This record gives structure tokens, sequence and C-alpha cells, in this order.
């Protein structure tokens, strides 16, 4: 699950 | 009228109607995103309750598809737990704007947001707080507003 940045 | 309370924050959401809490979620591991509640506009009874983790990819599409099938006239309640903007895309944003929401379309990273409005009619209340820094959250907001029974 993508996270910034 | 219905006494409606809607709370949005990093760690917790809750919604109450006429003194009865119909949603409370303070998990760390679950419940992130935009919580959506649909009330019967004539009774205040909760017809549906959902949570769309719009921090995560494609959950905003599910929220749109859910909102689409709500009958015009229902009362909508929205509230953010933790983060609801990361993968909130333009279509979902535009839809919230068409629902009369000012802050929904403008929702940003770790902002807080609480909203109560009729689908097809006016907004009854809305609050929003902006995160001041990337590792910070918007200030919790507590929206307490009257909703007229149809
Ligand atoms: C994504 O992960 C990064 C570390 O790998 C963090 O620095 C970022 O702030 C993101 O953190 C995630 O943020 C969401 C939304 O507030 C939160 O629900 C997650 O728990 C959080 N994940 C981590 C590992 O901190
Ligand atoms: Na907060
Ligand atoms: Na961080």
């Amino acid at each position: 699950t993508p996270t910034p940045v | 009228v219905l006494d409606v309370e809607v709370y949005s924050s990093r760690s917790k959401v809750y919604v109450a109607v006429d003194g009865t809490t119909v949603l409370e979620d303070e998990a760390r591991e679950q419940g992130r995103g935009i919580h959506v509640i649909v009330l019967n506009q004539a009774t205040g009874h909760v017809m549906a309750k959902r949570v769309f983790d719009t921090y995560s990819p494609h959950e905003d599409e599910a929220m749109v598809l859910f909102l689409n099938m709500v009958a015009p006239g229902r009362v909508l309640i929205c509230t953010v737990k933790d983060e609801g903007s990361f993968h909130l895309k333009d279509t979902a944003k535009a839809l919230l704007r068409s629902l009369g929401s000012q802050a929904g379309p403008a929702l940003g990273w770790r902002d807080t947001w609480a909203f109560v409005g009729r689908k097809g009619g006016p907004v009854f209340g809305e609050k929003h707080s902006k995160s001041p820094a990337l590792s910070s959250w918007g200030d919790p907001v507590l929206l307490k507003t009257d909703v007229p029974l149809s």
C-alpha cells in the first residue's frame, strides 16, 4: 500500500 | 429535527443522532478513510453505513458507486478518520462538490472533515481543518447540527 512521498 | 453530531480526527470518528451513537471507531489498524452514513430523511433511521479507505487506491471509486445508488433526498453524513485524500481522485471530488460540500473537493493529506447534507438538497453543516505539516493532522472537528425531518 503506497505511502508518500 | 434530528440532533446530529459528527466528529472527525486522526484517531477517532463518531456520529450520533438524537443522543444515540450510531458509529464509533478509534482503531489504529482499521477504519481509515471516509465514513459515510445514510439516514432516512423522514425518521432519521440509519439505512446504510460504510467506510471507504480513500487513502488506498481505488476505494474512492467504490465510494462513488455507493453514493450513486443513494436516493435523492436521503441525508448523507461524511466523516474522515486519519486520512481520506491520498487516493481521492477528481471524479470523487467533483461528486462531493455536486453534493454541496465545500471541503470535500478540497480535501488534502491528513485533513479532518465532517459533513451533513441532503442528496439533492442543502448542506446542513460542514467543518474542515487542514493539516499544517506532512507529519501532522488537521485539528479534530466536532460538528453538531440540526437536521429537519422531511
Ligand atoms: C506511509 O508510510 C510512511 C513510512 O513508510 C509514513 O512516513 C507516511 O506518513 C505514511 O504513513 C501512513 O500514513 C497513513 C495515513 O495517515 C496511516 O494510516 C499509516 O498508519 C501510516 N503508516 C506508517 C507505516 O506510518
Ligand atoms: Na486530528
Ligand atoms: Na509522517
